[PDB]
Order: C-alpha cells, then structure tokens, then sequence
RNA sequence: UUUUUUUUU
C-alpha cells in the first residue's frame, strides 16, 4: 500500500478499485473448511428400470439427467482395481498400498431428495449393452462441449467408431435432429462423476476398461490454460525455469505469476485434485484461467510463436492488454535465446575441466553479447536506445514469413499483422 | 421374513388408500372378421394390447383402468350391419375422473400423447387393435365423479373377474366402491 | 354391526318419457341406474339409493298425461323423518341442503329421462320414530328382497324381522 | 454458463 493526500488541503484517502471482475479462490481453501466433496444421486429405482429409462429417453431423446446420473453410479459401481502407493492429498488420505478401491471412494456419497421425473419404460434390454452405454454418455459429454459442426462431426463419428470396435451391430442413438445433452454442462453431479472417472482411469491406466477414458480427457485441464503456456514455454525454451521467470522485464506477467504460485496448491502432483478443481467444485474461479491471467497468456504465446512453436498459430487473442509492452519483452527475449547458443564444458574428467578464455575480447560495438544473462542485455538494449534492431526484425519476420492457416482474433494474426509488415 | 435384515417396516406405509384425479381422453379401433360375438372376447382381445409394453412407467394401472373402460363402452359402425367380411369397432371416450389405489406414489404426468397397435391371434378371432391415449393430472378444485361410476354395468357382469380379464387386482369395499389392489401381470 | 342412523329426508321424482310404462319391472329397471355419474357426496352414496326405492313406490300420474298420451310423465313426492338401521359401519357428519341429479335412460323399448331432488340430513331430535322399513307401502309379498335386488340393493330377512340393508356392489 | 490448438481411446 502507499499513501496519497490531497495536495491543497493535506487531506487523507485511500483510492480502492472497482470489481466488475469477481473474486479469486484456491482449492486449498476448500479442504480448510469442511473435508467431504458431497455427491447427491438417487438409489431408489433397480439397475433394469434405470437401463430402460436411459436406453428410452436416448432413442426417444427426452431423458433425464438424474436417471443419468443414478445409471452411470449403479454401473460405475462393480469396478475395483488394486493400489500401489498411498495417495493422499490436501490433507486428505485414500488407501493403502496393498488393497483394493472403487470408483466411487473418492468423493462422499448422500442422498438426494426431491420429487423426481419419469421415463419412458423398456422390457428387454440385455445386460451386454452395459459395457459401452457409459462409454456412449462419457463420450456425448466430450462431444458436447465444442460448438462447431465439423468438430462436432469428426468428434462424434469417433466416438460412433469407439462404440463400434466394442459391440459392433451398435447403432447411434440420440437422432441427428433435435440436441440433447448440451445443457448437462450446467451440472454439477454430472461432472463431478465425470472427473472422478477420469481420474481413476487416468492412474490405473492398464485397466481392462480403460476405454472409457475416450470421453473425459477434456475435463483434466479446464480453465487452467495458464500452465499449460508456461509449461510450453519452459520447454521450447530449453532453460531452467528460473531463468525463465527472471526474463520478464515488466510487472504484468509478475503479478499474475505471483497470483499463480502460492505456498499451497500443490503442483506437480499427478495424483491429486489440483487439475479437476473446477470440475469437482473446489473453487468457481479458478486462478489459472485465461481471463484472469490474460497478459501472461499472451506474453507466453508470442515468446513460443516467434520461437518457430506449432501450438501457437492457433491460440487466442484477448482483448484490454497493451500489445506494445508484452511484444517488447517477448520479441527482446526470443532474439537473445534464439541469437546466443550456450557452449560450454559439462562433465569433465579428472581435474581437466575447460575454463573459458576469453578475457581479451573486442565486443565494444552494437554487436550482441555471448551468453543469456538478463543483466548483460539490459546494458546492451539501453546503450542501443529503445530502438528493435534491423536485424531483429529481419529475424523475426523471416521467423513468420510462411504461415498457412490463420484464425481472426488469434496471436497467429496479430503477429502476422504487425511483424510481417 | 425367511432371511435376515430383508426389509423392516416399510414405516412409509405404501399400503393405505390414496385418491388421484386427472383428465383422461380415449379412442379405440379394433379390425377383424367373423364378426365379434360376446363381450368375453372382447376382453380376451384387448387384453394383448400390451404384449410388449414401451410406455411411461408408472401409468400402466391407468392404461389398463382406460383400456377397461374404452372397451366397456365400443360402439360398432354401420358396416358391421351392413357387410359381414370387415366388421370394424370404435370408441371413443373423454372426461375427468379420480380413482383410488394403493400401488404407491405416482410421479408427476404430462399431458402427452400415446398410441400403440398390435396384431391379435386369439383362437378362432385374427385382427388388429390400434389405441390412442392422453391421461394428465388435474389440480384444480371440482367435484369429480369415480372412474368405477363411468360403468354402466348393463352389459357383462361382476367387477372382480373382468378386473382380472385385464391383470388388475381390486377390493369391493361394502361400505364405498372399488379401491385397487394391485396389478397381477 | 347393527347402527341406527336417524335423519329427515325429502324427495321429488320425476320420469318423462315416450313408450308409456305398464309394469312397474320397466319403471323399476329405468329408475335403478339414476346415479350413472355420481357426483355427490360420497358418504350419502347408499342412503340415496334406498330412498329412490321409496320414490319407486310412490309413482303417480298427472293430468297431464290424461290430457295427451303422446308425452309419458310421472311424479312423485314424500318426506319426512326416519332412521335406518344398517351395517355399513359408521357415516360421517351430514348437513341439510338440497341435491339434484338429472340423466337420459335408455334401455331400448323405453327411453326417456329422469330427475330426482334428495334431501338427507341429520335427526337431532331425541323422539322416538317408526322403522324407516316399515314406512314403505310394500306390505305386498315376501319379494320386497327382490325388488331391491333387481335395482341391487342387498337386504337381509333374516329372524331379526326387518329388511335391513346388508352392503354395496349394487352395480351389476 | 463457462470457456479460448476445427489436438487427443
């Protein structure tokens, strides 16, 4: 905080913000304040009836979504596995190496109450159609999440071949007319299971079944593409990933890095419920999004696009962020990584290390310095003005100069609008 | 009773009369030859209007109470008069009625529309009924009459067995009307 | 068990039809199913039902149909105070205000329509009465059982010397 | 309503 006081009369006030925006949680926050992640179903109605009203309602297209989820629990239910090692995770604890779990016995289940719909009944409905029924409801789930027809398309006659190398003779349900299933994403149990699911699946991946895996993998990573930018960026990068986070030449990224890495929330951890906090309802903004965190999104992506990166022609490009400052730093650091490569001895053998000799040097004119050190080309930018070089505009337009595909409002354009100039 | 921890109670009491009113609309169609004598055929008939049942649980004590009642009160059309080698049934019903039962608790309706048709090989009798329905709960406040009271009763007789034509399990309470039982199926 | 039920009633009934009646079986036969859709009060269901047996009993003609026989029409009116022993256990809380049902018969040799205006209601006072079985005029023969049969009410003349009535699944 | 590779058994 700092103090501002009205000139003229010496006075005191304390300029706060605005908030259009809305507040920030961290799941940590969540095991801190009760330790049970509540799932409410319904278990009044036998394993039959549910498979009618689900196999009706798909071919009619009318079904419920709590006899959905009641016929994806009651499924769900006879799938064990073993267990090597001793998960546990903010605090919380599952198992023990040498036992066998569910796939239920990750979240608390209740009862839920409330008059409930109906359906429409089926008697015959032989139990073979139970191997690729969750399968068919994970993968609509998958496919219903990206509005566009080709995706669409593509995604769902994936989905029909999945089915079909199963329990060929399967036949689509859910007719190519009127939708369904797109207002599931609105609800809370539906994901809830879905993220319980793939999660079990994703660390017993030998299972048998894991097949159903087909229709989750979208819900992993959910609004946390923050990390998956920086993860990128280390990557292509080559560097470490404090040299990394000491490139960043202006307090916008800063801060959301700061916003980003906190003593709590542990990353790193395959085996936790870091990834499916939106899913499972730990926090309803999570820090990591791309809305909250838009200047280091787009700082991020550029560095990796004028890196000669594939993921980055088609990103986005959010709006309300200054281009010029980001498009400094990023272009300033792709040039030194990708002007300067570090030789150097690495193991030696017995006291016969190399050490660099050069202490007579004639590197006094505008020429780039030796080495990737943000101190030694601070001095260099500053001596040679605010200016870009011609050189390194030459860089990086022959860096861009073939692009095929191009989306509008994406960084691909952007670049291509202002650096192939 | 004969293992353990089967149940206890049922404290809820599923078994204790309750009344539902609701709109009911009608209308039945039989085809077949040999034109059709007495009404014992024609709950033998109707009876396999269901043979594979496809609709909403929960309604078929309903259904069954309406195919009941729909076949009560057919009407014949002139060309069973006129030519013997196509006779053809009709009906055609509609009204708000309550009735009370004991299977349980219904789930909230929904004023759509069913239909169904199948063959019928009974014996000496070959043909084909074809049904349409449209049953829907009412909340209002009037005074409807009992679906036992929209029975003449001048043609056929006694309750209990052409209940049980039908697979419906009723009582004949002395001091009230019929109340169901259950559905023997 | 045997329950004594006190109460005064009042009844108008009235048959219009073509086909003039000539034995009181087809007159019997048309008044039996009066009560096609019942939508009175429940609890008064079977009361209703012996009472239009008095009705029964009481058909008369008019003038009217000495002035032309082309319109068929006979009347009817009683009232009074009774009580009634029965078996149906016990009835509920009664009050006294009018009730009226109007339908269509249609048995084939006859058709026409028929009304009935009831009026049942509690006996709070605590003076003796008759028997409302020996109110009819139906001295007649032993048969009486028959008749209610025929419109479906079930009697018993067993040795307690009464017609009591006995229970319902008067329809047939 | 979230989202922001017409990526993904």
């Amino acid at each position: 905080s700092v103090t501002v006081k009205r000139i003229i009369d010496n006075t005191v006030i304390v300029p706060k913000l605005p908030a259009n925006e809305d507040p920030v949680e961290y799941p940590a926050d969540y095991f801190r304040k009760s330790k049970e992640i509540p799932l409410y179903i319904n278990t009044t109605k036998s394993l039959s009836d549910l498979r009618g009203y689900v196999y009706q309602g798909l071919k009619s297209g009318n079904v419920s979504i709590i006899h959905v989820n009641s016929y994806l629990y009651g499924a769900l239910k006879d799938i064990r596995g073993k267990l090597d090692k001793d998960w546990s995770s903010f605090g919380i604890n599952i198992g023990k190496a040498g036992d066998t779990i569910g796939i239920f016995d990750l979240v608390s289940l209740k009862a839920l109450d409330g008059v409930l719909p109906d359906g429409v009944s089926d008697a015959s409905r032989t139990s073979a159609d139970d191997k690729w029924l969750p399968l068919y409801l994970l993968g609509l789930y998958r496919v219903g999440r990206t509005q566009m027809p080709e995706y669409r398309k593509k995604l769902m006659d994936g989905l029909t071949n999945q089915c079909k190398m199963i329990n060929e003779q399967f036949e689509p349900l859910v007719p190519e007319g009127r939708d369904i299933f797109d207002v599931w994403g609105n609800d809370s149990n539906y994901t809830k299971i879905v993220a319980a699911v793939d999660m079990f699946f994703h660390m017993f991946k030998k299972h048998e079944c894991a097949s159903f895996r087909y229709g989750t993998i979208v819900s992993r990573f959910k609004d946390c593409a923050a990390l998956a930018t920086f993860g990128h960026l280390c990557k292509i990068t080559g560097m470490s990933t404090e040299d990394v986070t000491t490139w960043i030449l202006n307090r916008e990224v800063a801060d959301e890095m700061v916003q980003m890495m906190l003593p709590g929330q542990e990353i790193d951890k395959a085996d936790s419920y870091m990834p499916y906090l939106i899913d499972f309802g730990l926090s309803s903004k999570s820090p990591y999004s791309s809305v909250k965190n838009p200047a280091f999104h787009f700082w991020g992506q550029l560095t990796a696009l004028l890196l000669r990166s594939t993921r980055a022609r088609n990103a986005r490009q959010p709006d309300d962020i200054e281009y010029t400052s980001l498009t400094t730093a990023g272009l300033l650091y792709a040039y030194a990584v990708g002007s300067s490569a570090d030789l150097a001895q690495q193991f030696c053998v017995g006291d016969n290390k190399y050490t660099p000799d050069d202490s007579t040097g004639g590197l006094t004119t505008n020429a780039p310095p030796q080495g990737r050190d943000v101190v030694e080309w601070l001095g260099w930018f500053e001596d040679q003005n605010r200016k870009p070089t011609p050189d390194m505009m030459q860089y990086a337009k022959r860096a861009v100069m073939s692009l095929q595909g191009l989306r509008e409002k994406t960084i691909g354009k952007y670049a291509k609008s202002e650096f192939d100039k | 009773k004969s293992y353990f921890g089967v149940d206890e109670m049922d404290t809820y009491d599923p078994n204790q009369l309750r009344y539902e009113k609701f709109f009911f609309t009608v209308k039945m169609t039989v085809r077949s030859n040999r034109p059709f004598r007495t009404y014992s055929d024609v709950a033998a008939a109707v009876s396999h209007w269901d043979h594979m049942y496809i609709g909403m649980a929960g309604k078929r004590p309903f259904y069954k109470i309406l195919a009941f009642l729909g076949s009560s009160n057919l009407k014949a059309t002139p060309a069973v008069l006129a030519d013997q080698g196509q006779p053809e049934y009709h009906a055609h019903c509609e009204g708000r009625a309550y009735l009370p039962h004991r299977m349980g608790k219904t789930p909230p309706m929904l004023n759509v529309p069913e239909h169904f048709r199948r063959p019928f090989n009974i014996g000496l009798y070959k043909g084909t009924i074809e049904l349409t329905m449209t049953i829907y709960d009412d909340e209002s406040l009037e005074a409807a009459p009992m679906i036992w009271d929209h029975f003449n009763s001048s043609k056929f007789s006694d309750f209990r067995e052409k209940a049980l034509m039908f697979g419906l399990i009723v009582e004949k309470k002395a001091s009230g009307a019929w109340v169901l039982d259950s559905i023997s199926h």
